[PDB]
DNA sequence: CGGGAAAATCTCTAGCA
DNA sequence: ACTGCTAGAGATTTTCCCG
DNA sequence: CGGGAAAATCTCTAGCA
DNA sequence: ACTGCTAGAGATTTTCCCG
């Protein structure tokens, strides 16, 4: 399992963890309070 | 390490200090100081330094719609080969959108479009207008202009251009016109030093030749491979290597340790 | 027969990417064309690039060049 | 190199063009366009054709590429010249438009397109037509329930007609036609260019007298004197610009 | 060339094509058509692909004003070791300004400072702190953040450790020294993996030590070396060569071809 | 002599040309009708 | 490596301290510390003084660094904890402090104060500042005509006494005098650090008994055994850690 | 005398910059500082830096590890 | 093979809200 | 489950050209 | 010398109005 | 006549360690 720290949508706050669903080349889909997102890579760190 | 560790715990809950930083002030591995920063929320802001890739499929378009003079210029552009289209329209409409996609969609072979979420892409008329046509949506990342990045460019691109003849045109529409034209029939570069236009029609019909091309090819050519397993389709050979698809996982081998039937 | 459609085949140029180059790579020779794959040799190299990665073209400027 | 003979040869016996014999002799194109050219015996892309049409008193202007039955047609405002104008400089902008050809009509001759065509570079000139429109408005009506305007029904009749509609010798669509006969344009284009680059240099072989040049690749030179194609070394060749 | 030269300047006047697209067209030399493109006053509308590097002298100092929560803060951070001070301030004003600048030259060795051309740093009263505290001015290009670039990401690296601390503190001011705190001293990394404060107590030591060291050898090494010209001062030699300096001109030179007196 | 097209302040045009007075690392100092401007070089072109 | 014996009789013969023999005989500082400790007969930058004056009905706050004498002086608006703390956590984010010396004032004793204190890892204790009162008082008589307020010329008397005033041994002034001893200080912090790191070690050399390791560099690897350092190459030792 | 003093300048490390590279070079060893020029050697190469491209440090870490 | 000029490739940046 | 790019200004490396 | 793990160096990006 | 940088997340290369 991982932990993701994302930002999603123009807030320069960062928020997470949350639930790694899928990886993929330059973005991930993530689970946070059973909402998910989908966020560019640029903007995520998986641990 | 122990009471080192848990001295730079209590250090990093009062200062959030990086892992050098406690690594050299509490004589502490940097495994162990990196797991230290690891495991704070609160020092978790940085994403990883890269880029993804857009599609660059030849039935790809990237649709976007950029503002000059007070007045909105949809513009679509064919991510392969560059080659773009643009037309000003009076608002930035779903019936717009979509009137401007059915005239792309009958005039080059448009498979999916990739644009932003503003109002008038995610309309249901142009939804309607990509289901008669055949052509499949595919919606950037809210707030993530770099998800359409060349359309974006050609955006910067297109303007530059009608900055350079704007005083040979009364009226926007028809600069814009102008511009288009010259980016698609005067401006050359790329990868086969290409104008847009000539390359798009390269790409176009490279894409209907080599279909048939491999069509008569795998008609003609039709045999098992085994190497190392299952009977793999052969797909090419030559050259000591042997290209196979085993289980639709594409994948090359030496011609050694392989049989051909 | 078949050798004709393959070398017409091999006439085709392809510039591809890889998954983390930002940079395209120079015009390797097409050996086959799939759905969402393609099979491409670049300098003794033989390579499987997904289709989002890659332009064919054929190279007017050259193909009347020799 | 080695199947010039060949080539000749071939040609005298069947007087086929340049691509073929290059296709099957693997000979550079400037080479078979030469040995084509050098016999007395063996010796479209860019037109459109423009016309205004009606319907439900609208009037549609459609274009039609006259060598592949392809087709863009929009509805107007008003069967003006302005209109006219903003249509082909479009179109000018979207494929290579070279001559146009017109009915005389009020529009086509204004001042307005003819300044459009100045600025595209288009040449003005004034039977496909009136067959494109029947076809046209027979789609049109096939569609009409499909859409509540106009508009829409034309750009989803062109639409159908372009990409939708397959016939003729191989089966394939007007779409299709235009990209392989602008493909075509620019294999001749970029060919005429390369002579144009290289009919300007002579070569001194052997030193025997002034020659042509047609090709300088990988293995030799190949050029053309006295009605005979010979091949020669680098260093057996000179070669200047006069 | 002339009629394809002549064509080609008319399609430019027309079309603005780019250098490659009249090569191609009227077959012109690359250098033909790339001057046709430099003649046209229309198409120069782009820089060279470069940066400058800002100056890092030890008595150096990039001051700016940053706006956090309403309030401002007055940052200045040393170049060379990118040791911060900060201050929230009630204003933007020139007063509050020098006053600033006159607590920064008492407690550390400020010989200019680098500041944009905001309306407080370019009042007169911080004119005349500068001129009593023998600091000069040096104001960047106008519209030119990157001129003070340092001082830019450490506005961006303050902002960060204060969101990271401002739980800690109930007023703004006290996160901000916090953040001053925490940047200066529990966080490690650059060129010797040093804090920022050991980093600039490193630097001013160096810049003391070495300058006295310098000047007892150049007291005690007295030597005139002439080379290939006239008696440069000798430098430093060793390991078959030569630093001189010829008439304020530092060179170096080979061991041979060279005379020490 | 050199022809200095550049970008001042904020303005998204361009100007020029104008004569090049200094040219160092990073910035030049040109004069363009009788006034004087100093431009970094990313937001110059000199010919 | 080789000086490691001379280096022994100079400290016998005259006990000095670490760093000059490490200068003198160019060993690492472990071993000459090493040294210089194994001799029982050869057996402050961080503390900071503050004091709240009065001038013109105006509450300075000053804080003396005693080993250099720098100062860090300003008018805060009231003699309160908040300000106190305040100026306190901006010290300690300027310079090094660990240790403040007050007198038992009612800013200093309050619990604003010993919150900053623990934040910043101050620590807290209750005549170099009255001296430093005197000449700070002298500095600013001598600069008031030169600014209307008066924090502005405790600033201007600040500059003057860290920059512009030198006397003592080597007539240095304030500044330069804190930054060599906050340097000398960062030394003595990084030896202590690798002390720390290689006091965990065992070396076995030739196998002998465990011996604590000093050394392992380009040349060999210095132990020290039985109160004797010894310098043996990599094949010929192990070092494990306990 | 003198040799003492050159050996300890250079102890003393430099970090500096060309004109058109952003990437700062490894520490050089100090050889000549000057007012606006300081000479440096870097992996048997010597180089005359502006002051303004170059930091000179000492490095403490490594002062007292050897 | 030796330079030398021309071509080609690589590097890097602003602007795209 | 999606994804920065593009075209121009210099700089540096490759290639063609004649001896 | 052969791997293997740890350290070091290189690459690259957002945010700084 | 002035001038993008900085610090962190990965990726790749160097170095130390024991046989
Ligand atoms: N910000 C927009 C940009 C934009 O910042 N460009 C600059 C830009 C910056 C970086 C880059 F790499 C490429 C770029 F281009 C842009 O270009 N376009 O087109 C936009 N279009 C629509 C909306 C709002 C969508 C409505 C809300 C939808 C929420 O789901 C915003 C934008
Ligand atoms: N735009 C300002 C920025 C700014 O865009 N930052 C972002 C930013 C962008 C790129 C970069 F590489 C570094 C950066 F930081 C900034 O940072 N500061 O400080 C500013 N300060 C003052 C004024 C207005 C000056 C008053 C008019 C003077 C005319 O002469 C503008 C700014
Ligand atoms: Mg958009
Ligand atoms: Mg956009
Ligand atoms: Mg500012
Ligand atoms: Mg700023
Ligand atoms: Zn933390
Ligand atoms: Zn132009």
């Amino acid at each position: 399992n991982f932990r993701v720290y994302y930002r999603d949508s123009r807030d320069p706050v960062w928020k997470g963890p949350a639930k790694l669903l899928w990886k993929g080349e330059g973005a991930v889909v993530i689970q946070d309070n059973s909402d998910i997102k989908v966020v560019p890579r640029r903007k995520a760190k998986i641990i | 390490f122990l009471d080192g560790i848990d001295k730079a715990q209590e250090e990093h809950e009062k200062y959030h200090s990086n892992w050098r930083a406690m690594a050299s002030d509490f004589n502490l591995p940097p495994v162990v100081a990196k797991e230290i920063v690891a495991s704070c929320d609160k020092c978790q802001l940085k994403g990883e330094a890269m880029h993804g890739q857009v599609d660059c499929s030849p039935g790809i378009w990237q649709l976007d719609c950029t503002h000059l003079e007070g007045k909105v210029i949809l513009v679509a552009v064919h991510v392969a080969s560059g080659y773009i289209e643009a037309e000003v329209i009076p608002a930035e409409t779903g019936q717009e959108t979509a009137y401007f996609l059915l005239k792309l969609a009958g005039r080059w072979p448009v498979k999916t479009v990739h644009t932003d979420n503003g109002s008038n892409f995610t309309s249901t008329t142009v939804k309607a207008a990509c289901w008669w046509a055949g052509i499949k949506q595919k919606f950037a990342i809210p707030y993530n202009p770099q998800s359409k990045g060349v359309i974006e460019s050609m955006n910067k691109e297109l303007k530059k251009i009608i900055g350079q003849v704007r005083d040979q045109a009364e009226h926007l529409k028809t600069a814009v016109q102008m511009a288009v034209f010259i980016h698609n029939f005067k401006r050359k570069g790329g990868i086969g030093g290409y104008s847009a236009g000539e390359r798009i029609v390269d790409i176009i019909a490279t894409d209907i030749q080599t279909k048939e091309l491999q069509k008569q090819i795998t008609k003609i050519q039709n045999f098992r491979v085994y190497y190392r397993k299952g009977p793999a389709k052969l797909l090419w050979k030559g050259e000591g290597a042997v290209v196979i698809q085993d289980n639709s996982d594409i994948k090359v081998v030496p011609r050694r340790k392989a049989k051909i039937i | 027969e078949l050798q004709k459609q393959i070398t017409k085949i091999q006439n085709f140029r392809v510039y591809y990417r890889d998954s983390r180059d930002p940079v395209w790579k120079g015009p390797a020779k097409l050996l086959w064309k799939g759905e969402g794959a393609v099979v491409i040799q670049d300098n003794s190299d033989i390579k499987v690039v997904p289709r989002r990665k890659a332009k064919i073209i054929r190279d007017y400027g050259k193909q009347m060049a020799g």
